[PDB]
């Protein structure tokens, strides 16, 4: 069905009413989201069906209809925009300067913005509008707030 | 059974709300894709 570029909500009718379990990015006919949102299951776009193409639990990413298309990266200096799409709420751009996740295999940009778990898969953008990663996989710091990594895939 | 609904365009908004801090955190990533704080 709908294959227009943009941000989309991922909904389920399995629970009470219609519940938003996450968000995704449609680009070049490929739907990109976080693995824990769909668990690799098929998606519906009206009367059309989207089937998983690539996925990885450790990276926490999955693509539908084709290979991962998002290859822009955080420059390590500039502010970014989380295009947050919360459950029952309108999409809203929030500007922030990312922090760092220091890991044994290198550093990852991280955004300290607290949103419901149903906001997972919302895109993080650079000043050119390019998706530099997805929001929804990070850690809970000492005061209870969430800090998400800027999770980016690999464009083969 | 999951379905998708359009939420909008992916554009940078000039004059957007600026919030949030920039923390430098030591983290670890396990085989299940779960992050945790290293101390
Ligand atoms: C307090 N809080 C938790 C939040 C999450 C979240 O639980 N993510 C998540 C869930 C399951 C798995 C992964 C990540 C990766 N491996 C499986 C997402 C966005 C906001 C959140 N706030």
């Amino acid at each position: 069905g709908e294959t227009t570029d943009g941000v989309y909500r991922v909904m389920t009718r399995r629970l009470l009413g219609s519940t938003q379990v996450g968000v995704g990015v449609m680009q070049e006919g490929v739907f990109h989201t976080m693995w824990h949102v769909t668990k690799g299951a098929a998606l519906r776009s009206g009367e059309g069906r989207l089937d998983p193409y690539w996925g990885d639990v450790k990276q926490d990413l999955v693509s539908y209809c084709g290979p991962w298309k998002l290859d822009a990266a955080w420059d390590g200096l500039s502010e970014v925009q989380l295009l947050a799409v919360p459950p029952g709420e309108r999409a809203k751009n929030i500007q922030t300067l990312p922090g760092i996740f220091k890991t044994k295999d290198g550093d990852i940009g991280a955004v300290a913005l607290d949103y419901p778990a149903g906001t997972s898969g919302s895109p993080i953008l650079d000043k050119c509008g390019r998706v530099i990663g997805l929001y929804g996989n990070g850690v809970v710091i000492k005061n209870g707030s969430y800090v998400s990594a800027i999770t980016q895939g690999k464009r083969e | 059974d999951m379905y998708i609904e359009r939420a909008g365009d992916i554009t940078w908004e000039k004059d957007a709300e600026v919030t949030g801090n920039s923390p430098r955190l030591d983290v670890a990533l396990d085989e299940s894709g779960d992050f945790s704080l290293v101390e």
